[PDB]
């Protein structure tokens, strides 16, 4: 209690600290494998750099690169079928995640 | 505008050997060059932007 | 507090928590860096698996493989000039970030 | 007493003050060697007289000339690596100070 | 609050300060400077502090430095930051020494 | 209804840790301080916790780590957030054993 108490309190405070880094390493790696399919599969007119010139948000760039993936691996009937529609423009999401974890196994049957 | 403006041009400089060699064989060939190795050329493409 | 008061509040209060988002994206691509250069040109042993199991702080294993990837490809001599010194155990910060991209480019140049 | 005492603490902020002249003495140093840089590696247009002629500062020129030997020197992919940017023309500090020496290592490697 | 943390701040300087004069003077002077025996004589901490300081300057600083920098060969009333200086001279002479 | 299923979730929790508590002490400590002996000497049920806890501690965690951690040799008044971490002291202490 008391000076124990508040340091404990200081300790819960470590815990949420510790609860954002581990948000933060899981942001690291999706956004990570995310920018290495760019990279490695898309033009360098896609890059960062020049997309944050033009001025989108970093969110943007990923949808949009991720977007230009599964168009590019993943086939217009997988689209037409896992996500309903053959236009990705407004299937940003869980939806789009599931198209690039299709990508990506799209990629590895493709090496 | 820039990007495509370079990609406009490298087309004209493949487009007139094009033209070239289907004047003098008969046919043509232009490859379209995308961010690709050398062994993915024979998968199709479904839609890219090339470089 | 007026109505200007009110928009330019509201307008730095956004634009600060865009760049904290800025910045919690830039950490993940700097995850992103560390462990794919760790897996590709350092040994098993420097894995940050093992070395949180030998205690060791996040930073200290982004650190700890910066400097193992300078070694490895920076030279002695481009060593001693940037950092001014030979020993680069004190030498993490900015000027740690100039011997990694160092040798992020001499990797390049290699391959 | 009191009073000699307090005269000793005035004269040592007057030392403080001679060693803040010979840090400046030091810097006068480091001009000159830029200055050296710029006339052994730039070309005659990027001169102390005719950029004065033209009406720059002489920090100005001395930035000047440091940014035009990184760009020459200095690879891009280091330069965009360091600055977190391509473009030099807002890092000038200690960042183009950092620059500036690895440009200096990039010409003793060259030679 | 922030008041209050510096306020703090100069204890742990002034009780770093009074930790490194003790382990030397123990070590350098005698048991008989204890500040268990000087409180139970009845000197305050600061005067048991300044006592200790004065034996430190009578130990290593000679009285030519005394007479000259202090301008008095007796340290009894010489106390401030010339005392200062003539226990900054009585380390550069135990370092010597 | 849903603020008493948390209050029951909890409930649980404590249950199970209380449950936990005992079937470690009774293999460890003695069956004289069982909770049926315990509630016939008037114990409470929290009193009978801790003092088991208190027990763990003493038995598993040495007296050395007892008064670094809790700060005062005596676990009789640590009980809290202190008591926790000796109780998980402990806990370690008979892993390693």
């Amino acid at each position: 209690l008391s000076i124990n108490e508040r340091i404990t309190k200081e300790l819960a405070e470590v815990e949420e600290r510790e609860r954002i880094e581990k948000q933060l390493l899981l942001e690291a790696e999706r956004i990570n494998e995310i920018d290495t399919l760019a990279k490695a599969h898309l033009s360098n007119h896609f890059n960062k750099e020049v997309l944050l010139a033009k001025g989108y948000t970093l969110k943007d760039i990923m949808q949009a690169q991720r977007r230009e993936l599964v168009r590019k691996f993943v086939p217009i009937e997988q689209i037409k079928a896992i996500a309903k529609v053959s236009d990705i423009s407004h299937i940003d999401g869980e939806i789009l995640e599931q198209l690039v974890s299709l990508a990506k196994v799209n990629i590895k049957l493709r090496k | 505008e820039v990007e495509l403006a370079r990609l406009k041009v490298q087309l004209k400089n493949a487009l007139l050997n094009c033209i070239i060699s289907y004047r003098f064989h008969g046919i043509g060939y232009v490859l379209v060059k995308t961010k690709d190795t050398l062994i993915d050329l024979e998968q199709p493409v479904n839609i890219e932007l090339p470089i």
